[PDB]
RNA sequence: AUCGAGAGGA
């Protein structure tokens, strides 16, 4: 479960960079590496490498 | 020739004089950083070693030769100026020089085709600098000089600029090295267990730290020491086997020095019978060689493993060359001793908080760590650099190689943030050094240039580390520790307190083979039991067989000024037969008188040559050259026995000791900056004394003379500071009298109304009105415009209603063309000083303009205009605000005597005397009785007379030629009662008050702390993003919290509906739809009025749910758990 | 509670061939008196000697004679563990214990620590300290 | 009865262990490294002082004399060479905290003769 | 510091030996060999008669009272295996280290006016 | 006081001192001197307190029970008293000194603590350097006990 | 220390078990794949690490 | 604005 914006705000700055949440950069990680990982074992892929 | 008694009292004072004439107040500070550069950097450099690359070609780059030259500022053009301290301040730059290296690099192929080629000064750095160290521009300079630079020149320096910021270290307590401690922990599977954090003395390395413990209770004793990069224990004869001591004798020689012994013997006997079954050295290699580099290695490796860490890895200070493993033996063998001394109850456990077993790391000591990582970091880079060049095997450019960032950058961003350490390390890195400089008053500044801090961690409740240790005595001020969460933690020099710079031992190791000396290596084992060990800076060097008249010499070369330094320690343990020297740095020390058989060596031509110090240049220096004076440590203190006075040396019915060896100068220097400030210390409750060493450094005064051009963001200046009527002789030194915090008040102590009950003040509104602790506070506002990009850019102009979006309500017709206010324009709260405007990607251009500090109604001091290190305008706005003493406002005397102001009444409200005084405040006698502060009434007494007279008191702590009788007999000589007491009448009615009230002129201190800053109220203000919450603070107009005790105390009250306002409906009032059937917040569309929720696939079954915004926030973070918290309303 | 150890002057271990013709001269004449009654055979006994040095008085102290140690053993170790004593009226109070059927030299030291700390001669166990007083309130 | 030495061997230097001989039913002192034997003169093997009456006179050295931080008496001369000072200190080890004892030691050079009252 | 103490032992055991002797053993309240000592006259017989008829009782009750291969259980069976077994367990040696953790406790107070 | 203190450490130093049960040695000398030097505080405090006249303000803020009490009074006037850390006297924390001021193992009542002076007459700086050491005593247990009674 | 060794003769990661008989004062190191085995004195101080030391002494003595 | 750090107040 992805959390909506509210429990992650992506609060504005003194400019217009949007700096985003904790929450957001750790799902940003979950999601590249559940991406890759999905491309792997959809492929073949080491049994180490995919572990 | 003998100074007598009646003159002894200006004869040690004039001594203390020419100390602070010599060293001043920062100049630990200065001599660490002094050290250093003119050591430490060139050590470092020298100690990495050269990078050896090749494919074929191969290059070395030494690094040789370190130059550092002048602070200098490089505009955008680059034309290189001398940058000086006040425009680092200004213009937010960092006060640093460049550090320039000479490296060389040869080309060597083949055939002897070998050339050299020498890069003079390649650009390896930029160093901050401490001001007024050798390296400053305001080195040398005069008075004149620095004011001529808008410089004080009162300031002492000691502290670095970086980004304008004044930054100032911390020094940090840390445990001794090469010192062998052996302690017992109760709770735990040793008995006892001896350590040493041995450490190379050039600092090549980090300290690699050895322990040989005692297994806890064949079951007899086991010991096995701990080698460093060694996965698990060893028995400690396999270590000696590894030295190639391979018989049971040899190694107990090292061991036990007397075989008769017994007890010795029986006890080292377990281990000897544990490691039996290994009998030869290359075994015991082998054994050790396994745990450690990998569980398959070849045996011939795991052999040279064993080896490396032997020689190198185990107690480097004793030695890192090859052929040492004698001295190392016989250190090891000492470690092992010790710890059977210990565990059989002949030697004492090392106890942790003595100072004799700790070290202070100074900024000298503290750069040095930063500079060895950051320099190891930076030749990394630079072999990378270079490799990728050779791999593709063209020629690389040392210059573009060396990416000096690195040294500059760590440097300026540990000493700015003060997270010590490499800034990618940000958790791992202790923080706490390098604060910013308290710039409140002047004795602020000199405490915190003064400050040493004991790493233990604030968290840690064990009061231990955080009592007043015995061995602070002369070393660290008995008051001036803060009350709060690190009591005791934070300590504070005492005045004549030196912390060692460090030295070479060389000259000292060279005369000891002179003299009676013999090797470790040299002597026989048999040798050691009735002879002397000679340990240097814990490296035991060698045995001697008559210590006294070693002793002898070596005092009465160090006396000399001969090969000795001053600041070297030579402790002579006798009952044990070492005697251990020690160089290093951050060994906390202190001037003391020697003393003859009994009889100072200070004799009337010193004090007269000091009286004339002006003339013929006879110092301080002069005075430790004489013989006269020596530097003890705090371990060199325990050998010491110590005349209070010269009094203690004369005489007596019954001697005490009649063997003294040094005289104090002055008890009273066992104070420090702060503390030295109480009059009559010694008649208050010591709690009061540290509470006033703490509010001493919240006092208004002049902070600092060249006020006028500093941009700081809080300042405060009392309009009238006043020097104490009644002062110490110590203040002379700390300049209290040149730049004082407070004001000489005609205090009553008094019940007048019930206005200062409980401590609290009645001051009088006429003398308010006629200047009487008036201050100007001074807040400055910061602002630049960022040309980042074309996507977006600030600039400072005036805004206008019809271009700019983000436009408060507020009038901008006070600022310039320029967007900038002038001075001597009067503004109130939420009003604007600075007009910036930020390119859009109502139009083109929104608001974002500088404001005021709400609510604080000052007027523009001055402007200032700039540009910042990377070059766009800066701006600096001093607003200037007239602070009136009023209800509320802080005052304090020197003996912890706090208190805010109840009322201000007029001059014919305040009682008055015969003769018409009305006292400027009124204390409430109640705060007397349980403080115990007799100091502000003998402080209240001793000022009368002084004001009578044409004086300045002497409070000097320890002074018998002042006493309570002898102020009034003084007192009573002026027609006055002799006891301070007046008959008062009172201000309403005009009769007599029936108790004659005790009144006169005392020092009060206005402190920071004014009711206007305090002040704050909130109803419907602005919100937390996160939770929708009342924000925090009076700044952003934050809400008060509401706890968790709050919220028991309204339990207990039984307030339901006021508990629910406080904890719902003022706070975070919120709804919700539920779904009813699974209780999930479902999907409201109330402007269609559609409702449903995805689960259950109901769109007429959803609830309205009234809840804080903080539980359906907690409530939505424990989905995002998957966890289902379903809010059944059913 | 009291341990060996809170009652013991001092151990020793001696190496005794001969109970009749002992190490120590002190103890020639108890020694003797025990052993030509042959209640408990001189062939059994183990060359291996343990000799411990009671204090007085630390036994007067407990009120305890070297009969209740000697019971006391006799019966933590049965009969696998011989020991004799002489009687309460010599200057030193002294009793042996060499064992009567890892060497015997070290495993009677391993006998004597376990002798030493935990066996239980009186008093109840983990109950260190006891002090008696009037109480005036 | 006092303490007993760990001897070494005389051909590896190694610490002897004890041992028994059945056959001359004699105690010797035997290594386990080589094969050395000695016969003992002492056939005692261990000694544990649990009183621990330790004569601390032995633990004190004659160089204390010259410790300026130690308090001296004309009151008790010493009976070696009848010097007239002396320095005196309490016991402070362990197994010595008991009993405030006091150490006396005569500070005439070359003498240090030390005692207790 | 009441712990009194004295040493009288008058009384002695007095019992008959096998060679003709009476026992000497001055035991407070057992003589090891005969048990507990009674008090007996100039020959040895005991003063009380009812103490006399218990003890000739006790004493006529204790009156009344592949074969060619090794024996494993010759090794099980004897007093040094026994008290092996007993001193080397695993409860018994915990007692042992125990207490002599007190010992070194009391080695640790024993500096007392110092910090640590 | 301090020359009954000097008593008891001669009887101690010639072993003319014997035990009380339930205590060692090194404790009962501790306990007599202790008990020596609270019958000298407490002497001396009421002997100050008796001196007062009931013009005297601090009898004045006393008896109201407004501030104050009557140990404050026996302070400023009298004797400050013994000064203590952790329960005890003034530890060892040097070589068997406490300060480098005393000869070694200085049991007396100044060495380890005890202020003979009052507030009005001044503490000397030994006393002052103890007495600091007993009010960080207070400050630390004031600073500590706070977060684990409200926890 | 690791328990479990690559072996020296086919490589395989962890793969070599220790068996430390200390009551005939011997320690046995046998590899689960390829089986091979070895066999060294060990002591009370020994440790598979030490066996495992052992069986690459021999094998490199061996191989000479 | 957020985060962290530090210094302070009761
Ligand atoms: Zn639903
Ligand atoms: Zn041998
Ligand atoms: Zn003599
Ligand atoms: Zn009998
Ligand atoms: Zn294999």
């Amino acid at each position: 479960p992805v959390p909506p914006l509210s429990v992650r705000p992506a609060v504005v700055m003194q400019g217009s960079a949007r700096n985003q949440d904790d929450l957001t950069h750790k799902l940003a990680d979950i999601v590249k590496i559940n991406n890759q990982l999905r491309r792997n074992e959809q492929n073949g892929a080491a049994a180490h490498v995919i572990a | 020739d003998e100074i007598t008694p009646d003159l002894w009292q200006e004869a040690c004072w004039i001594v203390i004089s020419s100390y602070f004439d010599e060293k001043g107040l920062v100049r630990q500070q200065l001599d660490s950083f002094d050290e250093f550069i003119q050591m430490s950097v060139q050590r470092i450099v020298e100690d990495a070693p050269p990078i050896d690359l090749q494919a074929p070609p191969r290059y070395l780059l030494k690094f040789e030769q370190i130059y550092l030259s002048k602070p200098t500022h490089w505009e955008r053009d680059g034309a290189p100026s001398p940058m000086m301290p006040n425009e680092a301040r200004l213009r937010n730059l960092t006060y640093s020089a460049p550090l320039y290296v000479d490296i060389t690099k040869t080309v060597i192929k083949e055939g002897e085709e070998q050339l050299q080629t020498q890069h003079q000064k390649t650009f390896i750095g930029k160093i901050p600098i401490m001001l007024r160290s050798t390296y400053c521009l305001l080195n040398g300079l005069t008075d004149r000089d620095l004011c001529e630079l808008n410089e004080c020149p009162l300031d002492p320096g000691g502290y670095f600029i970086i980004n304008g910021s004044e930054k100032v270290l911390i020094a940090q307590e840390k445990m001794a090295t090469n010192t062998v401690y052996v302690f017992a922990k109760k709770d735990s599977k040793y008995a006892y267990t001896g350590e040493c954090r041995s450490c190379l003395e050039n600092s090549s390395r980090p300290t690699s730290t050895i322990w040989v413990s005692m297994l806890a209770r064949a079951i007899g004793q086991r010991i096995v020491a701990t080698l460093p990069y060694i996965k698990q224990e060893v028995p400690i004869i396999i270590v000696f086997r590894a030295l190639g001591f391979v018989s049971d004798r040899d190694i107990l020689e090292h061991i036990i020095y007397d075989f008769e012994d017994p007890e010795m013997m029986e006890m080292v006997k377990p281990s000897l019978d544990e490691a039996f079954v290994i009998q030869e050295q290359n075994v015991a290699l082998n054994f050790i060689g396994s745990r450690g580099a990998k569980p398959g290695v070849t045996k011939e490796k795991r052999i040279k493993y064993a080896k490396e860490v032997l020689q190198k890895e185990m107690l480097p200070h004793v030695g890192v060359s090859d052929f040492c493993e004698t001295k190392k033996a016989y250190f090891l063998g000492y470690m092992v001793h010790r710890l059977l001394l210990a565990a059989l109850g002949r030697r004492e456990l090392d106890d942790r908080d003595h100072y004799g077993n700790k070290r202070l790391d100074l900024a000298g000591p503290l750069l040095a760590f930063l500079f060895r990582g950051m320099f190891k970091n930076l030749l990394k880079e630079v072999r990378i650099y270079a490799q990728k060049f050779i791999d593709r095997g063209k020629d690389f450019n040392l210059e573009l190689a060396i990416k000096t960032r690195i040294i500059s950058d760590g440097l300026k961003y540990s000493l700015a943030t003060g997270n010590w350490g490499d800034q990618k390390k940000a958790h791992q890195a202790r923080a706490g050094v390098s604060q910013v400089l308290n710039r409140l008053t002047f004795a602020s500044t000199l405490s915190h240039l003064r400050r040493l801090n004991s790493p233990i961690g604030r968290d840690g409740k064990l009061a231990k580390p955080r009592q007043l240790h015995n061995t602070l005595w002369g070393m660290v001020c008995p008051a001036e520790t803060p009350e709060g969460h690190a009591v005791g933690l934070v300590k504070n020099l005492a005045l004549m307190a030196y912390i060692s710079v460090g030295s070479q031992p060389s000259p000292i190791l060279e005369f000891l083979e002179e003299w009676s000396m013999e090797n470790l290596e040299e002597i026989s084992p048999a040798a050691i039991a009735d002879a002397t060990k000679i340990f240097v800076n814990g490296c035991w060097v060698g045995i001697h067989k008559d210590p006294e008249q070693l002793m002898n010499t070596l005092r009465k070369l160090r006396r000399q000024m001969d090969i000795i330094v001053s600041e070297v320690s030579m402790i002579r343990d006798i009952r044990e037969r070492e005697i251990r020297i020690y160089t290093d740095a951050g060994r906390i020390c202190r001037p003391l008188l020697i003393v003859e058989k009994q009889k100072l060596l200070l004799k009337k031509r010193h004090i007269d040559q000091l009286k004339e110090r002006e003339y013929n240049n006879y110092s301080w220096q002069d005075l430790v050259a004489s013989g006269v004076v020596e530097y003890i440590d705090t371990l060199e203190e325990e050998t010491v026995m110590l005349a209070m006075t010269p009094d203690d040396l004369q005489e007596k019915e019954v001697a005490y000791c009649s063997t003294y060896t040094h005289c104090e100068i002055h008890p009273s220097m066992i104070l420090g900056v702060c503390a030295s400030i109480i009059p009559f210390p010694d008649h208050n409750q010591s709690p009061r004394n540290t509470y006033q060493s703490a509010m001493g450094k919240q006092a208004m005064g002049v902070y600092i003379t060249n006020f006028h051009v500093r941009m700081d963001t809080l300042a405060h200046v009392l309009y009238y500071p006043q020097k104490p009527l009644v002062t110490t002789r110590s203040m002379e030194y700390l300049r209290f009298r040149e730049l004082p915090a407070g004001i000489n008040s005609i205090v009553a102590i008094a019940s007048y109304t019930g206005y200062n009950q409980e401590d609290s003040v009645i001051m009088n509104r006429s003398a308010v009105d006629r200047g009487f602790f008036r201050s100007v506070f001074y807040r400055s506002y910061k602002e630049q415009e960022s040309k980042k990009g074309f996507d977006q850019e600030e600039v400072f102009e005036k805004p206008t209603r019809e271009t700019c979006q983000g436009m408060r309500h507020a009038i901008y017709d006070k600022l310039d063309d320029d967007g900038l206010i002038a001075p001597g324009v009067r503004v109130s709260g939420d009003d604007v000083i600075i007009g910036k405007t930020v390119t859009l990607p109502r139009y083109t251009k929104r608001d974002c303009s500088t404001f005021l500090r709400t609510s604080e109604t000052g007027i523009v001091d001055q402007v200032m205009v700039t540009l910042n290190q990377e070059g766009y305008k800066f701006c600096k706005i001093r607003v200037r605000s007239v602070r009136i003493p009023q209800i509320g406002d802080k005052f304090a005397s020197r003996h912890g005597q706090k208190g805010t102001c109840g009322i201000q009444y007029r001059q014919e409200d305040m009682p008055f005397t015969c003769e018409g005084i009305t006292p400027d405040i009124i204390i409430n006698p109640h705060a007397i009785p349980s403080r115990m502060t007799i100091g502000h009434l003998i402080e209240c007494l001793q000022g009368k007379v002084s004001a009578n007279k044409g004086e300045i008191g002497d409070a000097t702590p320890f002074n018998d030629a002042v006493n309570v009788q002898k102020i009034s007999n003084l007192l009573s000589d002026y027609g006055y009662h002799l006891r301070g007491n007046e008959v008062l009448y009172n201000g309403f009615t005009g009769r007599k008050i029936t108790s004659q009230i005790f009144i006169g002129p005392t020092y009060y201190q206005r402190l920071k702390h004014m009711v206007d800053d305090k002040i704050h109220s909130r109803a419907r203000g602005p919100i937390q993003i996160l939770n929708r919450q009342p924000m925090e603070g009076r700044s952003r107009d934050g809400g008060l919290r509401f706890g968790e005790m709050e919220r028991d105390c309204q339990i207990a009250h039984g307030a339901a509906q006021f508990l629910r306002e406080r904890l719902f409906e003022a706070s975070d009032p919120y709804q919700v739809h539920v779904c009813n059937l699974c209780g999930i917040m479902a999907i409201a569309n109330t402007r269609t009025h559609t409702y449903e929720c995805r689960g259950c696939r109901n769109k007429t079954q959803i609830s309205l749910v009234r809840m804080p915004y903080a539980c359906k926030l907690l409530f939505q973070e424990l989905m995002s758990m998957s966890i289902a918290p379903r809010m059944m309303s059913v | 509670h009291t341990t060996l150890r809170k009652v013991t002057a001092n151990t020793a271990i001696y190496y005794d061939p001969n109970p009749q013709s002992t190490v120590v001269a002190e103890d020639q004449e108890w020694v003797n008196v025990y052993y030509e009654m042959p209640d408990f055979d001189v062939a059994r006994i183990s060359p291996w000697l343990l000799r411990v040095e009671l204090d007085r008085k630390h036994m007067t102290d407990r009120k305890l004679t070297m009969e209740q140690i000697a019971e006391k053993i006799n019966a933590g170790f049965g009969d696998d563990l011989n020991c004799i004593f002489n009687d309460d009226n010599a200057e030193k109070l002294v009793l042996r214990i060499r064992i009567m059927n890892m060497d015997d030299d070290v495993f009677l030291r391993c006998i004597e620590s376990n002798m030493l700390t935990d066996m239980t001669l009186q008093g109840i166990e983990q109950i260190s300290k006891v002090y008696m007083h009037l109480p005036q309130t | 009865p006092g303490f007993v030495g760990i001897r070494f061997c005389q051909e590896c230097n190694n610490m002897l262990y004890p041992k028994e001989d059945k056959e001359n039913r004699i105690l010797l002192y035997a290594c386990r490294n080589c094969d050395y034997q000695q016969e003992a003169d002492n056939s005692c093997i261990y000694v544990n002082k649990i009183t621990h009456e330790v004569d601390e006179l032995t633990q004190i050295i004659a160089d204390v004399s010259q410790d300026p931080t130690l308090p001296r008496t004309e009151d008790h001369p010493c009976q070696k060479c009848g010097h007239k000072e002396a320095v005196f200190f309490q016991s402070h080890s362990a197994r010595a905290e008991d009993a405030m004892r006091l150490y006396y030691v005569c500070t005439a050079p070359h003498c240090g003769h030390r005692w207790t009252e | 510091t009441f712990a009194g103490k004295f040493e009288p032992v008058q009384h002695w055991c007095r019992a008959p030996r096998p060679d003709g002797r009476l026992c000497e053993r001055q035991d407070r309240l057992k003589c090891p060999f005969h048990g507990k000592i009674v008090p007996r006259d100039d020959e040895g017989r005991p003063l009380d008669p009812e103490d006399r008829a218990r003890e000739q009782r006790r004493q006529l009750q204790k009156q009344e009272r592949y074969p060619s291969l090794t024996n494993l259980k010759a090794q099980a069976d004897t007093a040094r295996a026994r008290i092996g077994r007993k001193v080397f367990a695993k409860a018994a040696v915990r007692r042992v280290v125990a207490a002599m953790n007190r010992m070194d406790q009391k080695k640790h107070e024993k500096f007392s006016n110092q910090f640590n | 006081a301090k020359q009954d203190v000097i008593e008891v450490i001669e009887k101690a130093h010639n072993n003319e001192l014997e035990p009380t049960p339930g205590n060692t040695l090194r404790q009962t000398f501790e306990n007599q001197v202790n008990r020596i030097l609270n019958d000298a505080r407490d002497k001396t405090g009421s002997s100050a307190q008796k001196s007062l006249s009931e013009y005297n303000n601090f009898k004045s803020m006393v008896v109201s029970g407004a501030k104050g009490s009557k140990i404050n009074i026996s302070q400023v006037i009298a004797v400050v008293g013994q000064q203590n850390v952790e329960g005890k006297r003034i530890p060892f924390g040097f070589k068997h000194r406490t300060l480098p001021h005393f000869i070694k193992d200085d049991y007396g009542p100044e060495s380890r603590g005890f202020v003979e002076n009052s507030y009005l007459a001044g503490l000397t700086p030994t006393e002052f350097f103890f007495h600091a050491m007993g009010g960080r005593e207070g400050l630390i247990d004031t600073a500590v006990k706070t977060a684990e009674t409200g926890y | 220390l690791e328990t479990q060794f690559t072996c020296p003769f086919c490589n395989h990661e962890k793969s070599c078990d220790v068996k430390m008989d200390r009551a005939r004062n011997t320690g046995v190191i046998s590899c689960t794949v390829c089986l091979e085995e070895f066999q060294t004195p060990i002591t009370y101080l020994s440790e598979p690490v030490d066996v495992y030391s052992d069986w690459i002494d021999a094998c490199e003595a061996a191989n000479q």
